RNA sequence: CUUGACUGCGAGACAGACACGUCGAGCAGGUACGAAAGUAGGUCUUAGUGAUCCGGUGGUUCUGUAUGGAAGGGCCAUCG
RNA sequence: UAGUGGCGAGCGAACGGGGAUUAGCCCUUAAGCUUCAUUGAUUUUAGCGGAACGCUCUGGAAAGUGCGGCCAUAGUGGGUGAUAGCCCCGUACGCGAAAGGAUCUUUGAAGUGAAAUCAAGUAGGACGGAGCACGAGAAACUUUGUCUGAACAUGGGGGGACCAUCCUCCAAGGCUAAAUACUACUGACUGACCGAUAGUGAACCAGUACCGUGAGGGAAAGGCGAAAAGAACCCCGGAGAGGGGAGUGAAAUAGAACCUGAAACCGUAUGCGUACAAGCAGUGGGAGCCUACUUGUUAGGUGACUGCGUACCUUUUGUAUAAUGGGUCAGCGACUUAUAUUCAGUGGCAAGCUUAACCGUAUAGGGUAGGCGUAGCGAAAGCGAGUCUUAAUAGGGCGUU
């Protein structure tokens, strides 16, 4: 089914690799992604909060000014923000199953795009970017994800610096990641965790 | 549990499938006066009329 | 995410007080002013869009008569031969004949005076 | 698919319209609250079950029955989902192996809704009239 | 005569915002009567009335906080 | 939800499950904990080393352009005359402590735990209260202000009035870590936070100035430039203030009240109109005049004359209304957020669907306790594709491929 560099085809299922591409779903997955990305940390004070203003500024009547109660009122300047932030979470519920129909419907478009390149295996020896650098021209290749079965030390500690590149796992790969590099390396090894994962 | 139901409208109206249902009034206290055929037929347990729907399920808390 | 808006402000501020440009006094400088004279005046511009088209017909139908009774004929008259012969010339450019080409107009308000209906 | 082109279908996210920007926006000026009475106020809510004041129908009409506490416990499988255990044997908590039945559920009267499949054996488990035909009919048996 | 001022109901309507309200057979429990067809689910008709919640009373097959019971509760009838 | 409640408004469990944490020791004397004394160990209080770029173009100035390299366990850091992985300070990554602090750990020591010896003015009760979700209610159980008052393992308490029978426990002596709550104060990282009317009241000598007898209230005020190179000298003036030059700089209409420099408001110049004409001040028509241009049947300005014309908001049956509000400008200023729920649209899965805490080399994956669905009817026991009722499977309501 799929084709790799190293002279063979891996024969992949039908279901993980190769459906219909849902851009409903895979919008929604992308948009739960980078949101519970986002730290609610913000926050303003209401009419209560900012520092004074207990007693009324002037009497109710008979002084031909404008009706106040406080001088920290939200129409007046010193006042508070009329529906202040508190930190509130953006956190949002996927299914378990819709996230993995989100992602079953990336890598088939990643096939059918030509976005998915295969080898057989990739490890470099020495935690050393100029060693991956010069192992990415082999392939022609830059702006790339590189989804293994699991991270390697060496691995990692190259291409960490690298400016274009993440490395990844197959549990740790997600909607946004693999959909915002130009390429996705996966081994041999990560397509048969791709298929445990979904297939 | 964060929207709480009148207490004093589930002892009144218990929920089928086929609706909310409820006893009737006019059956207390008072029941030599009136005939055998008005306490006849209010004995049952009748359903929840349609204008009557919302008002109650808004007060069990179902809307 | 706060935003400002002083810039939206200022350019819809000048537009309508662009729109006043001309007009008396605070008409044209405050806006509070000019934004109640600009919807005025397209009032006033979308009513008499209208009345343009009153008042020139009105124009060219006092011309005709003042062109006909020099024939001897008033307008009504002169109108009233075309349900009976049948011109088919309009007030427009009969008064623009009877200021100008008035001999083409003298042989109109005889030709209704040859219809005698 | 880039991150720059997805969106969703046509009718999975509206626009949100806010009231109160003005009188073109079609909710000018009072946003959807009309004029005055207390349904525009802030807070302005009207109890639920209030009627203006006449005796509302949780008020009107007779309370009635008791809630059982023995029915608590009670729960009812039926003849469709007894083919989900595991063993050839449906006992109280082989139904409770599999998420037939919660727990604290220790009564359990099976109906018939539906067609068997496997031989099983019901322990300790009531069962209708029309429920223990369609079990002894696909081999079942009941003991206790 | 001495009870149909019946018991269970009730097709279908009328009124109707809702709660209410009004009109209405056949089988039985069973009936007075008529010797019988049959009439009778009160009065020539429309006023003579009062929700719920609490109590009171008589039933009940229902519930009955370990179990057997009771207490309390529910249902049905009726009173304040 | 059960209960509870002028059975109103409301208040609200437990059983049973899923987890976080994990220890029980003693009153014939103990774990544990404090204080020292030591045994190794780990941190903290400062630091040290720390890779790799040149030419060219525009420019006041290069990090930017153009070309070619290099480094990378260091590439979206800070700032250097404009935007720097290779200029600088850092960063990754290694190292480092005379002397203290703190944590952990050895193994002694003095203590403490510790009240004495398995609990008597105690349990129980009567009055009056309070609590338990429980408004004393059939009111259990717990606490006690007043008054009382036991049994002793062939005892005693509970199991929601109460009694029997079972079951399970030993009150009236104690000590116990972790999981849990909070952050005035430190430090590091972070932000779909703010950017001087904002964000702390407070970016600036701010809880200041000021107001109060006092408690207390409580402001306004940031920006020259890359570098002060902050204007030598000359001239008018009062050895002024403030200017005109000259210098400085890329720029001084960046000259210190200093980046940008808007609007109201106030001016000077120019063109046109305006001193016999009545009113929301415009709009339709429209002459003349004046500027640019090119041809004229244009473009800009002014608008004599004339037709029609009683602002705006709000509130109302209705407002030019002599009804409300607005002196004007510029900023600011009002449908939010959380948690439950219903309906619609749009999706995933589908007779199933989905997890919550929590676990997690952590938006993954696990975790299906639970929630809803697949069956209803009845107040309920219950029966179930069926009850109720009545002595009546006889007659209707609800449900049902």
């Amino acid at each position: 089914q799929l084709n790799v560099n190293g002279a063979q085809a891996i024969e992949v299922s039908e279901r993980t690799f190769g459906g219909e591409f849902n851009e409903t779903l895979v919008h929604q997955a992308v948009v739960a992604y980078m949101a519970g990305g986002r730290q609610g940390s913000k926050a303003q004070k209401t009419r209560s909060e900012v520092s004074g203003g207990g007693k009324k500024p002037w009497r109710q009547k008979g002084t031909g000014r404008a009706r106040a109660g406080t001088i920290r009122s939200p129409i007046w300047r010193g006042g508070g923000t009329t529906f202040a932030a508190k930190p509130r979470s953006h956190e949002q519920k996927l299914n378990k199953k819709m996230y993995r129909a989100a992602l079953r419907s990336i890598l088939a478009e990643l096939v059918r795009l030509d976005r998915l390149v295969v080898v057989a295996d990739f490890a470099v020896d020495a935690p050393k970017t100029k060693g991956l650098v010069a192992k990415l021209d082999t392939l022609g290749l830059k702006d790339v994800l590189i989804v293994t079965d699991g991270v390697d030390e060496n691995l990692y500690l190259a291409a960490r610096n690298l400016a274009h590149v993440d490395v990844r796992d197959v549990q740790g790969s997600d909607p946004v990641s693999l959909i915002a590099y130009d390429k996705v390396l996966v081994t041999v090894s990560a397509v048969k965790k791709f298929e445990e994962l979904l297939g | 549990p964060k929207m709480k139901t009148k207490s004093g409208a589930a002892k009144r109206f218990k929920k089928t499938a086929g609706g909310l249902k409820h006893k009737h009034a006019f059956k207390s206290h008072i029941l030599t006066k009136m005939t055998t055929k008005r306490k006849r037929q209010l004995r049952g347990t009748s359903m929840l009329n349609k204008s009557d729907v919302a008002r109650v399920e808004r007060s069990l808390r179902l809307r | 995410a706060r935003v400002k808006r002083g810039v939206i402000a200022r350019r819809r501020h000048k537009k309508i007080l662009k729109l006043a440009k001309g007009y008396y006094g605070a008409r044209s400088r405050v806006f509070r002013v000019a934004k109640q004279a600009v919807i005025k005046a397209g009032q006033y511009a979308y009513r008499d869009r209208r009345q343009r088209k009153r008042q020139f017909r009105a124009l060219w139908i006092a011309r005709i008569n003042a062109g006909a009774r020099q024939n001897g004929l008033s307008y009504s008259r002169l109108i009233a031969g075309l349900k009976k012969a049948a011109i088919e010339i309009d007030r427009k450019v009969l008064a623009d004949l009877a200021v100008n080409e008035k001999a083409a107009f003298t042989a109109i308000v005889e030709k209704a005076k040859a219809s005698l209906a | 698919m880039q991150l720059n082109d997805l969106r969703s279908a046509p009718g999975a996210r509206r626009e949100k319209h806010r009231p109160g920007r003005g009188i073109g926006s079609g909710l000018g000026k009072t946003g959807g609250r009309g004029h005055k009475g207390l349904t525009s106020r802030s807070g302005g809510k009207v109890a639920p079950g209030f009627e203006g004041g006449q005796q509302p129908l949780h008020r009107r009409l007779p309370k009635f029955g008791f809630v059982s506490l023995k029915a608590m416990d009670r729960a009812e499988v039926r003849t469709s989902e007894l083919a989900k255990v595991e063993g050839d044997v449906v006992s109280l908590q082989t139904l409770k192996d599999a998420n037939l039945i919660n727990q604290h559920v220790q009564r359990v009267k099976v109906m018939l809704s539906g067609e068997v499949g496997r031989a099983v054996t019901l322990k300790g488990i009531a069962a209708t009239k029309g429920a223990r035909a369609a079990i002894e009919a696909a081999g079942g048996k009941f003991e206790d």
